[PDB]
RNA sequence: AAGAACCUUACCAAAUCUUGACAUCCUUUGACAACUCUAGAGAUAGAGCCUAAAGUGACAGGUGGUGCAUGGUUGUCGUCAGCUCGUGUCGUGAGAUGUUGGGUUAAGUCCCGCAACGAGCGCAACCCUUAAGCUUAGUUGCCAUCAUUAAGUUGGGCACUCUAAGUUGACUGCCGGUGACAAACCGGAGGAAGGUGGGGAUGACGUCAAAUCAUCAUGCCCCUUAUGAUUUGGGCUACACACGUGCUACAAUGGACAAUACAAAGGGCAGCGAAACCGCGAGGUCAAGCAAUCCCAUAAAGUUGUUCUCAGUUCGGAUUGUAGUCUGCAACUCGACUACAUGAAGCUGGAAUCGCUAGUAAUCGUAGAUCAGCAUGCUACGGUGAAUACGU
């Protein structure tokens, strides 16, 4: 049901309150990172091999 | 990096697919292109909130349409 | 009489989306900055003559592309809003990549410019019939069909709800590659919260 | 796809509705060995399927249809066997050896007028 | 109801501040009373802290009925197999064949001679479903041409299957088949697709206000220290129950309770479980992964308990009350689960009514649109799915 809990994330009717905002088109939605539509396990698949300068190591 | 492409309709699905090769183009790297996506969903009615006659919530459908275009190896040009 | 004329899958072969961009992760939120970008657009807009919009953030060009009919001071005397509209953007989030602009030929063809001149006399309680029976025949000049005066209740100047049938014209829905406009807008002036039944077609 | 198969038997057809991968075999809902009121051969009731080598690899599910006491049984067996025509071309080169199309040239004569069974008569009846 | 306690009760005895918990303003200034404190059940409200709040008046918050007066139509008899319109055609006035003749599919109407022609949106399809073989992918997916194969497969994109995440052939059209002047659709090898693939979706214009100030707009209405409102003395359940509905135990051609082998639709950073924590139960686990997977899998039959024995017996998910769950403050004067005890009536049944086709109706498994106290009703599809037509 993964098809169906990735179509049901933004779903707004009478109550807002009821759609919890997941991972946008990926999926472990715990163990990771979400406020600005982005999951540390998707981003890291969607970094992989040095994408969008956003997956680093550390140097400060 | 194995991502999804969720767009609109399936026109907007078809025009995304032909954007994400034109920019996968432009670095310098194996870039792919039309992708099997085998048409599988469903479709049900019940009741809105006011009234509207028959086909609760209006949408377009249920359709879980996708894709699957991305690139191999991104490099530093590969942000545009 | 529910005639919504299914447009939705009618299109698609020559009528696609107006927002189109590469995405599935940044989808929800590339749409999210659109209707957060359209929340200050539409108020400076003042109800222009715009019939789609050419948001195409695809293949790294985002650029939120506003038609607004002819180029009048929407934009400014000489692209002077154009200049402002940097900081605008740039207050919403940190797009601003500079926005373009459309020369729409027959402006005529939507169903905002036809309710601006025939619909304009509603704003005031008037003429909701004498002027609704005029554009069609100036849209058959044009080489289109027009709007087709309709309505559910309160029928102009009443307390009393009353339907009609002043359809001039039909509306083609049995193909699949049907062009229609359908271009639906309402405005409360203190008058209430109500649905009209009104058809068009291109 | 191996449901509607066409398998007749000396005039006895028979259905199958048979699925690929679960090999639940439940002719009549339950046992189909001590079924059959004969059928000497019941685990040499399938001469194809050898061949077919999908023993346990299909369930048959299905029913009987008209037939004799034994007519009824080894109907299946072909009924399966067209199912499996369809459900793969690779089976109708695979059985190319045997190919099992028509076993019912005959059929069943008894007690009949005029001539004892309409082809033979009485002869020098022993005393 | 997007689910009757209490914040929501918006009913009244109500309190208490009543130009107001008030939804909002010019005006100042302790910016809030977040911070101590006051009538405190408490917003409301009074020095003090970094030195909305003192608020007149402009202005409130509010559930008594309609609807035969109209709206968004909650729904409804009907989504009838039909409604239509000049024209040519003419009434002392209700006047049109409007479809007209061969005649086939699931598509108000196939062209023997038929006042001659045109009605528009639904009605075949247009929205939706989708391909078994395989493009795909060979990834959470199992493997023939390849196995260290962690249902989070750790592999080799290792070999492709049964495969997911845009549809496709196909369906009328000659079809095997002759209507007699006469097509054809059925279905013959037709392909897995018995022919719109199987099929559905479809709300045509309507009719009934039947329903709606308590489904709202309103012809608009009902309270003005009380119908509001910060909220307790306290609520529509607990008494004879008068019904529909909630599963239920009435039996040995069998009970509660062992371990227990095998899809699920859906649930989840605080929440799912393999012997383990949780195996009569209502719950007190942090938690491996953290959502094609991973969890429900301790589900199910063709493959199993037990046991007490023509019955009150180890057959009774009723009441009742100390009390554990869910909430315990308004239940003192409003709900329940299975138990430490109480565990009724109950041997196929009332006034009166309701129910029945080999992966689905049903049924072992079984499901919520969800309120801070009612899940005990059909509610998801892998397989138990065993059974299918005197009669027009």
């Amino acid at each position: 049901a993964k098809t169906s809990m990735v179509a049901k994330q933004q779903k707004k009717q009478k109550y807002a309150v009821r759609e919890y905002t997941r991972c946008e088109r990926c999926g472990r939605p715990h163990s990771v990172y979400r406020k600005f539509k982005l999951c540390r396990i998707c981003f890291r698949e969607l970094a992989y091999k040095g994408q969008i300068p956003g997956v680093r190591k550390a140097s400060w | 990096i194995r991502i999804r492409l969720k767009a609109y309709d399936h026109r907007v699905i078809d025009q995304s697919a032909e954007k994400i090769v034109e920019t996968a183009k432009r670095s310098g790297a194996d870039v792919s292109g039309p992708i099997p996506l085998p048409t599988e969903k469903s479709v049900y009615t019940i009741i809105r909130a006011v009234h509207k006659y028959k086909d609760s919530r209006e949408q377009f459908e249920q359709r879980t349409h996708k894709r699957l275009i991305d690139i191999v190896n991104p490099t530093p040009k590969t942000v545009d | 009489g529910q005639k919504i004329n299914p447009i939705g899958l009618r299109v698609g072969i020559i009528r696609d989306w107006e927002a189109k961009w590469y995405a599935e992760k940044d989808f929800a939120s590339l749409l999210h900055e659109d209707l957060k970008i359209r929340k200050f657009i539409d108020n400076e807009l003042k109800e222009a003559s715009v019939s789609h919009v050419e948001i195409e953030r695809a293949a790294n060009r985002i650029n939120i592309a506003i038609h607004t009919g002819k180029p009048g001071m929407v934009i400014g005397k000489g692209g002077s809003e154009i200049e402002k509209l940097r900081n605008k953007l740039n207050a919403l989030t940190d797009k601003k990549v500079h926005i373009n602009v459309i020369e729409i030929k027959k402006v005529d063809l939507d169903a905002r410019l036809v309710a601006e001149n025939i619909a304009r006399q509603l704003e005031n309680r008037a003429s909701f019939r004498r002027v609704q029976k005029q554009a069609i025949t100036r849209a058959m000049k044009l080489g289109a069909k027009g709007i087709k005066t309709q309505v559910s209740g309160r029928l102009g100047g009443a307390d009393i709800a009353r339907a009609e049938q002043y359809s001039e014209g039909t509306v083609p829905l049995h193909t699949l590659r049907a062009d229609i406009d359908y271009a639906h807008a309402e405005a409360d002036t203190t008058y209430g919260k109500l649905g009209v039944k009104v058809w068009i077609y291109r | 796809v191996e449901y509607r198969g066409t398998g007749r038997r000396k005039n006895s057809v028979a259905r199958v509705r048979l699925v690929p991968g679960e090999g639940n075999i439940t002719v009549n809902n339950r046992d189909v060995r001590e079924y059959l009121p004969f059928e000497s051969l019941i685990l040499d009731l399938n001469q194809p399927f050898d061949v077919t080598e999908t023993k346990g690899n299909y369930d048959v599910l299905v029913n009987v249809h008209g037939g004799g006491f034994t007519g009824q049984a080894q109907a299946i067996r072909h009924g399966i066997a067209r199912a499996l025509l369809e459900a793969d071309p690779e089976y109708r080169g695979s059985l190319k050896r045997a190919g099992l199309l028509t076993r019912d040239p005959r059929m069943k004569e008894r007690k009949k007028p005029g001539l004892k069974a309409a082809r033979r008569s009485p002869q020098f009846s022993k005393r």
